[PDB]
């Protein structure tokens, strides 16, 4: 599948600190099923969230839903089928941080991974065992779908 | 013109037209002053 | 043998031996170096030191008088 | 009371580090102290030095000249390398240590105080060609 | 190393200027080499305390084997080995590099 | 004052006693190390009109190489040394054969006195000191870096090493503070050790010319 991690997350804030871009705003959801607390820059412009919004969260090492690796090039062209097409909002970025809660001898119990979409930034917390398929240096892609 | 002469010769020294040792090495280490960077020395101030 | 300065080429000797050997090229000097479509006496003497083939001898005076003679090719060139 | 040439004398807690104390505790920590030093209006370092209760390890003049006739040749260049450095860093610029250092040890490579005027750059034993080139090019020449 | 810095730096500024940019060297080799932070690493701790010491003998400002020249060399280079030992150490380079 | 006055003889004897052993003479610890207490209570009285006189401060020490070798220290009494002074002390040394001696000075040196030492200066070296530059160890202040005389073996191993002559040295004025601290003539070499904040130590050689 190459899906490295998928969940549903509710919208709980949209900008705490304050609207710091006019079209970016920074969604701080959280999960129900794993728990996952996730902060995420969004272009709102294009893609507008509204507080209390539910939505399915997929993080994907490839679009191509087949373990192809899409080689990180822009291809519009490429008729292969691809897991975008059932998602709304849909973002590749880069894992450029992966933050955990292990000491010198016990290992993580929660892990921070944090994504760069362009400079759209994404932190997703949670269980280590969520957040097993992040390595840092990875490239991800982010696929957002509002759930009425 | 007080330091027009002033040479780093290929013993490494730094002398003047008189040929006066003015420093043994450059700058006291020998190197230039592209190449060297602004670091931070991690055993001088933390705690023992 | 028993040379003290440095295994490098200086910046300073670089632009000489450049400059100079080009100056041999401009004048219908033979080229050490294989030249295809090279025209430029000053591209070509790049092309010499990057080969290690300048026929050139640095005599690098010493401040006591003395001095030490390297051959280019001797030289660490810095690319 | 009090020593000549020392006018006026002016008490103050420096909040700055730079003249502030800087020790080292037990624990091995950089600890700076806020403590009391006076700054005067005139130089009589030699006496100072020797009053009681002032320390004679950190108190300086500004006066480079002071600096040499008590302390010596490697404490002026040392002095002179400071002073240069305040009035360079003073508006927070920056300039690499050795071009000062490099000035500095040519003002004292000759054992005294060298000026960078004509009185101390002609003096010093170089050819009459480099003196004419800077300054006094007949008397120089004539000298010659 | 740590006794000669506070000699050399009473003020306990350790802002200093360096040739090479040792902090940004080990940014660059865990990028080139792809190294995992989380996953135990492979080089040996007497590797570093043997490898530094090898690097320290090729840095060379002060050639000669007398002992003039030797101690020159030592204090040429004095500010950057000890700057070079405190970064390239065996429990660092195991701990966060 | 006599406390003060009291304080200045021990200030002075503590700094010879730190030039004395600085300048490789056996200087013993305590010595060194002596509390104003200490000082008062050997002498056990104050200056004026009092049991430590400074004819009385007078120290010999010896060099810790030639036991033979030696040097006075004498504090002259009256404010300014004279020439019949310094033949009391030069006649003095004779009867013990030293070569070497200091005369720590109140105020000054009668201007015949002054070139009274230079005359002697082969036979003995006279090495005169006012009272003020000794109150303090200049050899202590954060300016002064660490001054060392090079012995001629090391001077010799010097100059072969760079291939230099002495003339291209840095020097240091004879009459420099620190050089008359070490009491290093003309023709010495002085091996200063700086701390660098490029390299973090530096050594530099200075000529005495």
């Amino acid at each position: 599948a190459g899906i490295l991690f998928e969940d549903i997350f509710d919208v709980k804030d949209i900008d705490p600190e304050g609207k710091k871009f006019d079209r970016v705003s920074r969604l701080h959801c959280e999960s129900e099923s794993f728990k996952m607390d996730l902060i995420l820059d969004v272009n709102i412009q294009i893609y507008p969230v509204d507080l209390g919004d539910k939505f399915r969260l997929v993080i994907a090492s490839t679009l191509y839903e087949d373990g192809t690796l899409d080689d990180g090039e822009y291809n519009p062209t490429d008729d292969r089928p691809s897991r975008a097409d059932q998602f709304e909002y849909v973002m590749y970025g880069k894992v450029y941080r992966i933050e955990g809660d292990e000491t010198s001898t016990e290992a993580a119990t929660r892990l921070s991974a944090y994504v760069s979409y362009g400079g759209l930034l994404m932190r997703l917390q949670g269980d280590a065992n969520n957040l097993h398929g992040f390595e840092v240096d990875s490239r991800v892609y982010l696929l957002m779908k509002k759930l009425a | 013109k007080s330091m027009e002469s002033v040479m780093v010769k290929y013993d490494a020294t730094v002398r003047n037209s008189i040929n006066q040792v003015v420093q043994l090495r450059y700058g006291e280490d020998g190197l230039a002053g592209e190449s060297v960077e602004f670091q931070n020395l991690a055993t001088l101030k933390p705690s023992n | 043998q028993k040379r003290i300065t440095t295994p490098y080429m200086t910046k300073y000797e670089r632009a000489r031996v450049l400059g100079t050997r080009a100056l041999q090229i401009a004048m219908c000097a033979p080229v050490m170096v294989e030249l295809e479509g090279e025209t430029d006496p000053l591209l070509i003497a790049m092309k010499e030191l990057k080969a290690r083939k300048i026929p050139i001898i640095i005599r690098r005076y010493l401040p006591d008088g003395s001095y030490e003679d390297w051959g280019v090719d001797e030289l660490i060139i810095s690319d | 009371q009090g020593i000549e040439q020392i006018s006026k004398v002016y008490m103050h807690l420096p909040q700055t580090d730079n003249k502030k104390k800087i020790i080292i505790t037990e624990d091995g920590e950089f600890k700076a102290l806020q403590e009391w030093i006076l700054e005067t209006d005139g130089v009589s370092l030699m006496r100072v030095l020797s009053e009681k209760d002032v320390d004679p390890v950190r108190t300086t003049s500004n006066d480079i000249v002071e600096i040499f006739t008590v302390l010596g040749i490697e404490a002026v260049r040392k002095a002179l390398e400071r002073e240069l450095y305040h009035v360079i860093s003073f508006d927070g610029s920056y300039v690499n240590y050795r071009h000062l250092a490099l000035l500095c040890d040519t003002m004292t490579c000759r054992g005294h105080l060298m000026a960078i005027t004509r009185h101390g750059v002609n003096r010093q034993d170089t050819g009459p060609l480099m003196k004419c080139s800077f300054e006094e090019t007949v008397d120089v020449l004539m000298e010659a | 190393d740590r006794e000669v810095l506070r000699v050399i730096f009473p003020t306990g500024d350790s802002k200093v200027v360096l040739p090479c940019n040792l902090l940004r060297m080990i940014w660059n080799a865990q990028k080139i080499f792809h190294i995992n932070p989380r996953l135990p690493s492979d080089l040996h701790p007497i590797k570093v305390v043997e490898g530094v010491k090898e690097l320290s003998k090729k840095l060379v400002i002060v050639n000669g084997d007398d002992p003039l020249s030797r101690q020159a060399q030592e204090n040429a280079t004095l500010l950057f080995n000890i700057h070079l030992r405190s970064t390239l150490c065996s429990r660092r380079m195991a701990e966060e590099f | 004052d006599d406390e003060e006055e009291t304080y200045r003889l021990w200030k002075i004897r503590k700094t010879i006693m730190q030039l004395c052993h600085d300048r490789g003479y056996l200087v013993t610890q305590d010595e060194l190390d002596q509390t104003l207490e200490e000082f008062k209570a050997q002498f056990g009285d104050k200056p004026s009109e009092g049991r430590p006189r400074r004819t009385d401060l007078t120290v010999l020490v010896a060099h810790n190489d030639d036991p033979t070798d030696q040097m006075f220290v004498f504090f002259p009494e009256e404010p300014k040394v004279g020439i019949k002074t310094i033949k009391v002390y030069c006649q003095r040394m004779q009867e013990e054969n030293i070569t070497r001696a200091l005369i720590v000075v109140q105020q000054g040196m009668t201007p015949s006195a002054k070139q009274s030492l230079v005359d002697m200066a082969p036979k003995y070296i006279l090495e005169q000191f006012l009272q003020q530059e000794l109150l303090i160890n200049i050899t202590e202040h954060e300016l002064v870096p660490e001054h060392v005389v090079m012995t001629k073996e090391e001077v010799t191993e010097l100059l072969a090493r760079y291939k230099l002559r002495e003339n291209q040295l840095p020097r240091i004025q004879a009459g420099d503070p620190v050089a008359r601290y070490f009491g290093i003539k003309r023709g010495q070499v002085v091996k200063i050790i700086r701390p660098s904040e490029t390299a973090g130590r530096y050594i530099t050689y200075r000529l005495v010319q």
